[PDB]
Parts: C-alpha cells; structure tokens; sequence
C-alpha cells in the first residue's frame, strides 16, 4: 500500500562550510547506497524562490522527496537560517500519500522555528546567530515504515502527529437523472453524525431500483445535490450507478459472460438471488388473459440479444421463469451488477394531451442534443409511449438501439 | 463644464493649514468651497500617473502665499498627496469644477484607529466633523490632535476609488486596529478527527490559521489584546452518537471552559502560542482523566460532537464580557470582537429556546461572532442550525448574526468518516436490504398486462430565517438577504475588525410599530445651574446621542423611517430641527428639539424563564482543578437602561452609576535627579509629591466662565481613637479633564480622593464620568503619572469592584483560590489566645507584607481592634467590601484575606512571574513555615 521510507536526514545550512547533513536514520544510509549529497545539495538548501516549496527529484533508483525551508531574521548569521527535513523513497513507488506528510512536517517546523527557534538552538553551537533530532528521525522512519501514523512529542506542547493517507480517484462528471445508484454496502450503520443531511435524506431510498430524479423527489431535494452526494458516495467507492429497469429496455450478453462459468459464487448466488421466497402470484399468471438450476439461468442470460426488448424476451421464455419462479427484475439486476450483460439504450434521432410550454422547450432540446428515451422519460415524468407519440407528433424518428 | 489647464507647486505647513489651494481671482467661475477636481491628463490613460483623479474643496491662497507664490496655479501642501501626486514642479495639470456634491457622495469612506480608545460617540463626532470635506486614500487624519487615522478605502458605485468625497449620506466605516479578541476553540470529538487531506483540525489550528493570523497582525502592526479559552462540552451518557437523533441535543452534559490566554498584547506571540499548545496537549488528561474517591483515577468520559455541543451556551459565555456598557475601559483599545474556531462545517443542533434567546442577546450588544471553520465547506449553506420544535418537528435556520469562514479541481465536501478511515470491517457492512421482489397489484390478471403497467408506471414520483429544506438551494436574492440589519453598513473583519455602524437603514413596519410596542415619552429640559458653563441645549442634546451611541443605539437614516415619520426631516449628525432616531433590538428613540430648548425624547419599548439554569465548570489561567462557575452565562443580559435617570442626569440615586475607575498610587523607587532638589527624607519627598498631586488634581477644578473673567503610621482605628456620626474619608471636587479646549464639548468629572494616608496603605483615586472623551481621561492620567513617577512614586489603573466579584462578572479573568498549607488556628506549633486576640490574622498580615502586598481597604472591620464613629462613608459612598483586599507594589497582581484565612489572587490585567512565585510560596510547607516562624520571632523580640 504505502512505500517504506528508505532513509530520513535533515540537512541544515552552516554558515561556514554551507550546506550540510547534521543527522541522518539509518546512520551512514546514503553513503551506504552511492547517494553523494554534494550532487544535490542546491536543491535541497536552493535560492528562497524554490524555497517553501514540495521538491521531489530524482536521483538513480532513488526518489527523494523535500520540503526546503528558509526564515529570514536578523537574529541568524547571514540574516537567514535555511533547514530541510528530507525523505527518501524508492523510484519504483507513489510517493503521492507521503507528500502533504512532508509538507506539514517542514511547515509545522517552520512555525516552531520562527517561533521559538527550536532547530537552530538544538545545534548547540553559536555560529548560527549573529529536544533530540536523531530521536526525532528514529522514531518518524520506524513509526511510518511500521504503522503508517506517528504521535512522537518532541517538547511540552508540541507532537507530530502524521498519518498516511490513501489518495483516491476523483468521482466522475457523468453521473445524471436517469441513473439508478446501487449501494454496495449497509448505508444505514455508516451514518454517523457528521454526514450531510442531504445524504442522510438519500441514504433510506437507495434501493437498487430508484432514478436520481425518483430519489431526488422522494426526498424532497434538488437534483444536483443529489448528484454530488452520489458523487462523494462514489469517490469512497460504495455506490455504482445502473439503469432504470423497464420491460421496454433492450439486454444483451456482454464479453464477461462466461464469468458466470469461471466464478465459484456467481452461479449460487444467482440461484439464491433471482427466486422469490415463496410461490408468488406471478408464477402463476397466464401471458395473456427446488431452486432454478444453474444451467437454466445461464440459458436465460444467453437468450437475451440485441434488438430484442424484455417483453419479447419474456413472452418468449415465460414458462422457464414460471416454472422455476424466477423474478425477472431481479435476474436483469444480478446480470448487469456481475457485468455479464449490458443495456442497449434507446436514442430517438430526427433526419394525446397539449404539451406545455416549458415540457416542449425540454423536449426539443433533449431531441437537439440526441438523449436517450430514458433521460426524455425522466425529464417529462412520462412513460415511453407517451413520449414516442409525441415525438411523433413533432416530426419523424428512427431509434438506435446501441 | 470646461477642463482648466494649471501648473503645480508645493509649500510649507508654516504658510498655510490647507491641503489644496487655487487662487479665485485666477478661477472667478469656481465659487470658494466648492468641490474641485484635480486630474493630470490629456484626454487619455496615460499608464498609471495619467489617471489620477484627486478630489478638495476650492479654497483661495493666504496674503503669503499670494505675496511669494507667482508661477504656481495650485499649491498643494508637502507630505503625503505630494508622495501621491508623484508630479514634479510646475507641470501640466488640469482643473475640473463639479457644482453638484450629492451625486459625488462616496459610498464608503474607511477609517482605520490604532493605540488608543474612541467610543461610537466620539467615531460620530468625529464624522460631524468631515461632513462636507474630500479625502483621498492612506490619508493621515487628526481628532484632538491625538487621535490619528489611516483612510485605507474609499468606495463609490461598488469602485474603489483613490480618492473620494464624504457628504452626509456617506456610510463611513471605522475600524480598529487596537481591539480586543477573543477566541473560542470549540474542543469537540472532531479536533482529533483527520481531514481527507491528511492533517487532525488542532493541527490546522495551531500551524496554519493562529501562526497566519499573528503574521498578519504584525504585518498591519495591530496592538491587539486576545482572549484565547477553551470550550469544552462532555457527553456522560454511555449511548453511541450513531443512535443520536438529528436536531435533539445531549440530555446528559457537562460543559467546561479553559482559558488559556487571558486579555494579554499580542507582542507576546511566541508565549501565547506557547501557552495554548501547552493547554491543548494537557487538555485530555484534565478532562478524560475522571478523579474516584476511592484513591484512584478512572479513564472515563467522551467529548461532545460538533453538532451536539453547546455552541449557544459558548457564544453566551462570549457575550458574558458586554453585558455591562459601564465596565472598565480599556483605554487602548476599541472594538471586542469573537472567533469562534470550530472543527465542524456550520451545523449545528440546538435548543429552540436557548435559540432565541441567544438571538435577542446578541441584537443588543456590540459583537460579531466570526465563526470559522477548519473543515471544509459543505453541500448546504451555512451556518445552519437544527432544532426541534414543542412537537418535536424538525426546523432548519441560518442565523444572521453568525458569519462563517472556511481555512484552506475536485475536493470532498461531504464527511463519511467510517470509509475515510476505514471503520468498518469489509465483512460487517456488506448490503443487507436488496431489491424488492415485484410486487402485485391485485388488479392484473395478465403477464403481458402486468408488464404493461410496470412501463406505465416506471416513472411515476427576526434572528433566524427559516430554510425549508437544507437539500434544496436558495436564490441569490436571498443569499444576498443573509446580513444582519445593525451591521448592515459595512480577511479585514479578522486583522481590523469594526464597530457597531453609527447608522442603520432599517425601522419596523407600520403594523408592527403598532402591533408589541408601548410608547414611553421624556420632556428634559436645561437646568439654570449647567448654563454657568458654555453649555445649551445642543451640546446637551449631542451629549445624551453620546450616551445612547455609549449603549449601542445607532442612528435612523434611510427610506423606512422617512416613510414612518411622515406617517406623523430625519437627521444623523448636527439650525433647529435635530430629528434623529436611535434604535436598538429592546427600544427606539426618536429625539426632537427646536428653539425653544426642550428635546422631546419617545421611546418605543419592546423568554429568559422558559431556559433551565446552566452553570458551566471554568479553569481560569492560574488554577489547577476546574471549579464551578460564579455566573449563569445564558442568564445574564444587556439590561434596559433607566434613561429617564440618565437623561435627568445630564440635564442637572440606588441602583445607578456610570463609567468609573479606580487609581492607586504607591511608592516607588526615586530618580537620581530628585535627590539633588535641601537633602530631605524620602518619605517627605513621597509625602511632598503626593501633596503635589493632590494640589494638581485641585488645580484642575472646572471654572464657570463667570469666575473666569492627615500622616501616621499603623492600622486605622487606633488613628481614630488617637485624634478622639459620619465621618467621611475623601473629598468632592469637579474637574476640568482637557483644559486647552480641543474638544467642542463640556469634560467634567468628578473627584474623590483620600484624605488621610500611610506609606503602607494604598493612596486612592477616583473618576466618575459620564460623557467624558475617554482619550482626555488618559492623557489626564499619563500626566498625573508622570508627576507621580517625577517624584518617586507609581500611580496605576485598579478593577472598581471587589476582587471576588471577578468571576461572577468576567468569566474569562484568571482568579485562584489560595489554601494556605500551615493554619495558626489548628497547627499547634504556632498556636496562641493572646497573640490571636490581638491580631486574628497575624500571620496572613505578615505573609503578605512579606511577599510586597500592600494593603487596600483600610476601613476594613476584620483587622480592627475596636469600633467607634457609628458611621463609616466615603464620598463616593459606602464601602462595600466582603473581604480585605491588598494590591502589589507593582501593581500587576490584587490580593484578598477572607474571613476563614484564605487568600484571593488575581492579576491587574488593565495595567498589563511573581504570581507563580507567590502562588507556590502559598503552596510550600517550608517557605510557608519560614515565613510563619520569621513572623513569631518579630513578635517575640
């Protein structure tokens, strides 16, 4: 997860003989390894531009990450004192969680020294004028190769305290109304009380079958708040978002579906997942008016192909789900959440009640910029067959099932 | 109107007082006084010296200036608009005259004070003063000829201008660079917790915003005094928070209160910071760290959460320090501003009670509560407050009185902390609840009809404004509409923080004027015994504007009150009509006058039993175990004024007084140069300047302009009984605080001081002042210092009230209970009938004696051997002392002897070691039997 520090020295800047390592864990380190600090030495006591600063360069197999620091005062030889606590890291690494670690570390020391003037009074000498720092590395480089966190007091009212953190991938822009969100976790027991009430509202009505929109006006919220929060909910990756389940949508087999083949817990799950609990009443309607074994759901994720709606599908194999009391919905939903099969969606391109003015201006400007039937129907509140007719009304149409 | 082409020159201020002068025989079209502008151009914006548009006020030269200037068509003082101008001699400007001053009005004129004291009254009579006159930036302004100020902005159609004009209608804006602060650091469960960055909140607190803040104070070169407490609420229930419902607080809590810092300059940075990161570390074990009485310590007790904790009852404690406007002053600074530092992100439950009355307190005093944030902004708008209702409905509201800042590409807004921190075992939160089973309809008898409605139905479904739902935004109008009325003409709050406004645009509607008001109505009137002195009914009626500005009314002008007063011209500074109208959140005053001399006053007059008692447990700076409070934070208030007593007052007494402080002189050491003035004693050199001193003070007896055309040594009752009904110890004497006439006014006060004295007993001062300029009154006591210093003795600034009285007033003032460890009355080493007869507190005498404590009340009837003179006053009235109060020789620290032995300590924080030494002292069984054992062998030989 996170890269051992290979060797932690802090370099200071005598006056006499410039810049120099005053103590370094593990002792003798980067001689050891064929690091010459003479090589780099300008970068990590530099001009004060580059000065306040996280550089990191690299020097062979080795990255070395350093926040350089330089006070101005006239109390110090020079009128300046200039220190750098450095880290050392491998190349082969993400060096990226240690970094705000650094940062922290040579700010947190920059205010002490301004203050107090603790690093240069710990030198013991009075030629940089006009506590333990070894201990210090010591118990850092142990503390952050073998926890990951650091409490180390280094007086009465001063500790550092870091802890590394994982760097997470930003959460997508792409997330809109017609999206389902599917909650990979138990929401409920996570909600504490510093959450957002706007999420603690979303939280009892992500069910795996709720639009944006549904969730957004069962909760009387705005839509874009809800975005965000199925956005944070997102970088924290614990909810995947989903379509809109309608026997109008159109389910095809994707390449990953002979991993309902290779996955020893894919297919009993399915048989555990798509079967009502009792012998329910739609197993025992007519079309018009044991569990399921695994070879039959794998048959019934064949099946479905392009071009294809869930009605023709259903009314094709209706004795199959009867039989062996399969719920469709729920066998489409194991199906898309294993990424075995995909949705074709819908898109109604250009070569019954009065519209409305603003439900007009909404469609003409979801039928200019080519959405879906299912962001038209989210957005009109209306079914598929309302909008096709009026879509029909406004000119001619073809749809493309991709 | 045609540009007229000038030359440039510079002059002495020896020759003229002027800042711009023309010459009007050289301009017969521009009138004198008249609003003149000034602009080097030629049609163009010439880099940056071609647009330099510098307003004054046309005024002709002087008999000098015509008699040696001849080549120069403007002459412009030296200094700072020279430095502005950046123009050598003699060059090509151009003069433009606007006869219209209204439209030219800036909208905004700041004013920056620093290192001394100026009321909201003297800020209003200093902008009487720049009624019709031209100001341009970082102009060095003058009041008294001691107040300077820095115009650091000037504002004008929401442009900031170089330089501007200042009418009537101008909203000038005085800030303080001497002020006090306080912080509030809300200690929650949430200091410790981590931010997605990486970094535990205190961190922030004590490495980025407290070390950026000093910088930026030093970079202004603000003299501030800061506060700096803790603010800790304690959750004693064991029910987890998870199982907390949302707008419900604790209901089992402890709150406590650690201050860290006291009211301390902050110069002394590195050890207020010091001290703070000390406290901050040492806080756990205080509070987490539970003392059983069964001989051990148990680790017990939690930290409140954010949303939880008790942010009314902080901002309660904050508004403790203001209830009273006739406190101490403090001469040097101005403006008391709160921080509130928190960990949260402007969300907070709290009670509705406690709510309102939090919003009726904080309308009625002169504070702004900048709360900050150290985590980041989130998805609702801030700050908001959840409270439960009688029927327990749920509310959300944003405060106006609260401002919320945020201490610093996708960035999370939204804290989950169990999956930031990875709470909850991956086996533990796997989804329970899945989708449903599709349900029937009992309706459909058809597959193919079942799938039918499944597609049809596949779509279907005045201190607070109340928000309907935190999930749906607001409009920009009304995130405009979130500013609070008496503030409403205003990084520059936190480093130059400003005064309640001298104006306010807002009055109540008709219906509600009419609907909860009862009308109060005053006729003062001049008394012939004040118009001896240079004194009629303007500088009267000013006056008592003074007051009310003293109290925190702000003066009407605006649209409301006109539409209001023709329902029967509005004024706000000073003819005879004088219409001004003075309002705060309790009443509103509408003040009138004419020739006659009579101003008629109206006072339109407007919870606190429905809010359990709250006594909170506070550290204070020099104690070591948390105590109970001696004030109910939530309880006290800004109590209505008696005005009628205040106006009868001013016009020319239980339960009534004013601004007042206390003066010691003590004994000090003597400057060389005072030995070599006949060889004398030094006690007749101290006693000489003390006669000298008391000889000053009666030389500066105000005058009406008709006239202007006892020693010993030893405890007091033997004194008494030496020389043997009232008997008063001090005299009455009214004086003249500024005797060269900077001021416009009247500064009278009143004087009492003490009529016999020993050099070890404390010399007292009185100042009893109303209406008074505070700067007079410290230049006045610079001088009397000055004096007292040139004769070897120490004159010093002292709290009126009793040193017990400290905590049940100033919450944040350090205070300790000292328990001396060797007691005379029970240890049998030193143990005596006769010895304690004599003197009961014998010993406690002698310990502070020993330690410099110099002893204060003298009339004290705890140190007395017998009683005689029935009748005991001062000319300021009765003593009424609890204890026996003694006061350092350095004055820093103020001790006081109980009735039990036990000793008060607490420092003389308006004048700012040795309180740890003699804290420890106290506390030490050698030094305090030493010192015991010292005082027997005196008594002995």
């Amino acid at each position: 997860g996170f890269v051992p520090i290979h060797t932690i020295f802090y370099s200071v800047f005598h006056p006499t003989e410039g810049s120099k390592i005053k103590y370094e864990f593990p002792p003798n380190n980067l001689k050891n390894h064929g690091i010459n600090f003479n090589t780099f030495k300008n970068y990590i006591i530099p001009k004060p531009i580059l000065c306040h600063k996280l550089i990191t360069f690299k020097y062979g197999t080795y990255r070395i990450v350093c926040y350089p620091v330089t006070i101005n005062s006239p109390i110090y030889a020079r009128n300046f004192f200039s220190f750098n606590f450095v880290f050392v890291f491998p190349y082969d690494c993400e060096t990226s969680p240690y970094e705000p670690a650094i940062t922290r570390l040579g700010k947190m020391f920059k205010v002490l020294e301004e203050q107090n003037q603790l690093l240069s009074k710990s030198e013991r000498d009075p030629v940089f004028f006009d506590f333990s720092i070894q201990d210090l590395l010591m118990r850092i480089f142990q503390d952050l190769n073998n926890y990951s966190e650091c409490l180390i007091p280094i007086d009465e009212g001063n500790a550092v305290d870091i802890k590394i953190f994982p760097l997470l991938r930003p959460p997508t822009t792409c997330v809109s109304l017609e999206d389902v969100p599917l909650s990979s976790v138990n929401l409920k027991k996570i909600i504490d009380v510093n959450w957002d009430p706007t999420m603690m509202s979303i939280v009892p009505y992500i069910d795996g079958l709720n639009s944006i929109a549904k969730i957004s006006k069962l909760s009387n919220s705005d839509p874009g708040l809800v975005i965000e929060c199925i956005r944070h909910l997102i970088y924290y990756k614990c909810v995947t978002l989903s379509d809109i389940f309608q026997f109008s949508n159109i389910y095809a087999p994707s390449s990953l579906i002979r991993n309902f083949l290779t996955d020893p817990l894919m297919a009993s799950d399915c048989q555990s997942y798509v079967t009502f609990p009792e012998v329910s009443k739609i197993s025992n309607l007519p079309l018009n008016k044991f569990l399921p074994t695994r070879s039959c759901l794998f048959d019934l994720y064949r099946s479905l192909s392009q071009g294809q709606t869930l009605k023709t599908w259903y009314e094709s194999k209706y004795m199959i789900l009867k039989e062996n009391n399969i719920d469709i919905r729920r066998f489409i939903t194991f199906g898309l959440e294993k990424r075995i099969i995909y949705r074709c969606y819908s898109f109604p391109v250009m070569i019954m009640p009065k519209l409305s003015d603003e439900e007009e201006g909404i469609l003409e400007e979801s039928i200019r910029n080519a959405e879906t039937f299912d962001k038209i129907c989210v957005l009109l509140s209306k079914p598929k067959l309302e909008v096709e007719s009026y879509l029909n009304e406004l000119g001619e149409f073809k749809v493309i099932n991709s | 109107i045609k540009a007229y082409q000038a030359e440039l020159g510079y002059h002495e201020s020896r020759f003229s007082e002027n800042l711009v002068m023309l010459n009007l025989v050289e301009f017969p079209d521009i009138k004198p006084g008249d609003l003149v502008e000034l602009k080097t151009y030629h049609k163009n914006p010439s880099a940056s010296n071609g647009d330099k548009k510098i307003y004054f006020i046309a005024k002709d030269f002087d008999g000098e200036t015509k008699r040696r200037a001849k080549t120069s068509n403007v002459s412009i003082l030296s200094g700072q608009l020279q430095t502005l101008l950046d123009l050598p001699s003699r060059s090509r400007i151009w003069i433009k005259l606007k006869p219209n001053k209204f439209d030219l009005q800036a909208d905004v004129v700041e004013f920056n004070i620093k290192d001394c004291l100026l009321n909201r009254g003297d800020m209003w009579v200093l902008s009487s003063k720049l009624v019709d006159t031209c100001v341009f930036m970082d102009q060095r302004l003058a009041f008294l000829d001691s107040i300077r100020g820095t115009i650091k902005g000037i504002y004008r159609n929401g442009k900031k201008i170089v330089s501007g004009y200042i009418g009537e209608q101008t909203r000038i804006i005085f800030r303080s660079e001497s002020a006090r602060l306080i912080f509030l650091i809300q200690i929650t469960d949430e200091m410790w917790n981590f931010e997605e960055t990486g970094e535990q909140l205190f961190q922030k607190m004590v490495n980025s915003f407290f070390p950026k803040i000093f910088k930026k104070w030093k970079d202004v070169d603000t003299h501030h005094t800061i506060t700096i407490a803790f603010a800790i609420s304690m959750d004693l229930s064991d029910t987890s928070f998870k199982d907390l419902t949302p707008g419900e607080s604790l209901k089992n809590s402890q709150d406590y209160f650690r201050i860290v810092v006291d009211q301390v300059s902050i110069i002394h940075w590195v050890d207020i910071m010091e001290t703070l990161r000390e406290e901050f570390m040492e806080i756990r074990k205080d509070l987490l760290n539970k003392q059983t009485d069964k001989g051990y310590s148990v680790a017990n007790g939690r930290f409140s959460p954010v949303i939880k904790s008790n942010f009314l009852e902080l901002v309660n404690f904050a508004t403790t320090i203001l209830t009273d406007p006739f406190k101490q002053l403090d001469l040097r600074h101005t403006t008391t501003h709160v921080m509130i530092i928190s960990p949260g992100s402007g969300l907070f439950d709290v009670d509705y009670s406690l709510l309102r009355l939090t919003g009726k307190k904080l309308l009625s005093l002169e504070m702004t509560m900048d709360l900050i944030c150290l985590s980041k902004a989130p998805l609702h708008i801030v700050p908001l407050f959840r409270y439960r209702d009688f029927e327990n409905k749920l509310h959300h509201c944003v405060p106006l009185w609260l401002s919320v800042f945020f201490w610093n590409e996708w960035t999370p807004r939204c804290k989950i902390y169990d999956l930031q921190m990875m709470g909850i075992t991956e086996n533990e939160l796997i989804r329970e609840v899945d989708v449903e089973y599709l349900q029937l309809n009992k309706k459909v008898k058809s597959l193919s009809e079942f799938m039918n409605d499944y597609d049809k139905n596949a779509f279907e479904v005045e201190t607070w404004v109340d928000i309907k739902s935190p999930s749906i935004p607001v409009s920009s109008e009304f995130a405009n509409e979130l500013l609070p009325i008496r503030w409403k003409d205003v990084w520059r709050s936190f480093t130059t923080p400003a005064e309640l406004p001298i104006t306010i645009s807002d009055f109540p509607s008709k219906d509600d004027f009419d609907r909860n008001f009862i009308f109060r109505n005053h006729s003062v009137t001049l008394n012939t015994d004040q118009e001896q002195y240079n004194q009629t009914y303007k500088d009267l009626l000013r006056d008592m504007i003074y007051m009310r500005l003293l109290t925190g009314f702000q003066i009407c002008v605006g649209r409301q009150v006109e539409k209001i007063e023709l329902s029967r011209v509005v004024n706000k500074y000073l003819n005879d009509a004088f219409k001004l109208y003075l309002m705060i959140d309790s009443e509103i005053h509408r003040i009138t006058c004419s020739s006659s001399g009579i101003i008629d006053v109206e006072r339109y007059l407007r919870l606190f039993d429905q809010v359990p008692s709250y006594i909170p447990l506070v550290k204070t700076r020099y104690e070591s175990s948390f105590r109970d409070a001696m004030i109910d934070p939530l309880h006290v208030k800004r109590e209505s004024l008696n005005w009628n007593q205040i106006d009868q007052v001013l016009a020319g007494d239980r339960k009534w007084h004013g601004f007042r402080a206390k003066y010691v002189v003590l004994p000090t050491d003597i400057p060389p140069n005072t030995y070599s003035m006949e060889t004398l004693n030094p006690e007749e050199i101290r006693v000489e300047g003390l006669r000298r001193l008391i000889g000053s003070i009666t030389r500066s007896r105000l005058r009406t302009e008709k006239e202007k055309k006892m020693f010993y040594t030893g405890p007091l009752y033997n004194f008494i009984n030496e020389q043997q009904p009232i008997l008063m110890l001090s005299n009455s004497l009214v004086i003249d605080v500024d005797p060269a006439g900077k001021s416009s006014k009247q500064e009278s006060c009143t004087v009492h001081y003490d009529r016999v004295h020993n050099p070890d007993h404390c010399f007292h001062i009185r100042l009893e002042w109303l209406t008074t300029t505070p700067k007079l009154i410290d230049d006045l006591v610079g001088n009397w210092s000055r004096l007292c210093e040139r004769y070897g003795l120490k004159m010093i600034e002292i709290p009126w009230e009793e040193l017990c009285t400290i905590p049940s007033v100033n919450p944040f003032h350090s205070f300790v209970e000292i328990k001396l460890a060797i007691n005379p009355w029970e240890d049998p080493e030193f143990k005596d009938r006769e010895l304690f007869a004599k003197s009961k507190f014998y010993y406690h005498v002698y310990l502070l004696k020993a330690s410099g404590f110099l002893l204060d009340n003298r009339a004290s009837k705890f140190l007395q051997n017998q009683d005689i003179e029935f009748d005991i006053m001062y000319s300021w009235g009765k003593p009424q002392f609890k204890y026996v109060q003694y006061i350092h020789h350095t004055g820093a620290y103020v001790a006081e002897l109980r009735e039990n032995g036990c000793l008060f300590l607490a420092p003389n924080n308006i004048y700012i070691k040795v309180i740890l030494n003699f804290k420890s002292t106290c506390l030490d069984y050698q030094k305090l039997r030493s010192i015991f054992l010292d005082a027997k062998e005196m008594w002995i030989t």
